[PDB]
């Protein structure tokens, strides 16, 4: 999970990522 | 005839935004031992002498998809950004939040306020000074509140549609 991604909402491309 | 205005609570997990919302909306405290399940919530009241229709969604289970929460993502005209008083890592976590918000609306200028909840507490970690500073930083007003007491709930709502209004035509 990333820090950047808070809350997870489906089109923020920063969220469909997975470290 | 009557307004909507659809806001959105964001926060880490235990700040009390069910507490806020419910609190808000049904007019009690609620303190549960079980997580929050993400809702939404429809308030009629009168602001400013506009009838106003809010429809709030109190954002929880953060990690997972949601459908409702991406159509208020997309739909949404404001946000509260809450932490809690007594929880520094909380104060620390808006920052991600509020980047999340400017970068899914692609806009500087989202209507939003700071919220530091649980006012009523005896055992505060994070200053007032140190989220108005945030908020100054923001150019968003910084509200204490209490979901326990009521101190500052209506208040902190009343001002993010203030906000809504100041950003568009309503
Ligand atoms: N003392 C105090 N406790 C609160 C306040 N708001 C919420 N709580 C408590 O904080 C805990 C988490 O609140 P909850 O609304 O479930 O958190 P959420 O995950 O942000 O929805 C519960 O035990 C609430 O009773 C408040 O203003 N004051």
């Amino acid at each position: 999970r990333r820090r950047r991604c808070p809350l997870y909402i489906s089109y923020d491309p920063v969220c469909r990522r997975r470290r | 005839s009557m307004t909507e205005y659809k806001l959105v609570v964001v926060g880490a997990d235990g700040v009390g935004k069910s507490a806020l919302t419910i609190q808000l909306i049904q007019n009690h405290f609620v303190d549960e031992y079980d997580p929050t399940i993400e809702d939404s919530y429809r308030k009629q009241v009168v602001i400013d002498g506009e009838t106003c229709l809010l429809d709030i969604l109190d954002t929880a289970g953060q990690e997972e998809y949601s459908a409702m929460r991406d159509q208020y993502m997309r739909t949404g005209e404001g946000f509260l950004c809450v932490f809690a008083i007594n929880n520094t890592k909380s104060f620390e976590d808006i920052h991600h939040y509020r980047e999340q918000i400017k970068r899914v609306k692609d806009s500087e200028d989202v209507p939003m306020v700071l919220v530091g909840n649980k006012c009523d507490l005896p055992s505060r970690t994070v200053d007032t000074k140190q989220a108005q500073d945030l908020a100054r930083s923001y150019g968003i007003p910084f509200i204490e509140t209490s979901a326990k007491t009521r101190q500052g709930v209506d208040d902190a709502f009343y001002t993010l549609v203030r906000e809504i209004r100041k950003h568009k035509e309503k």
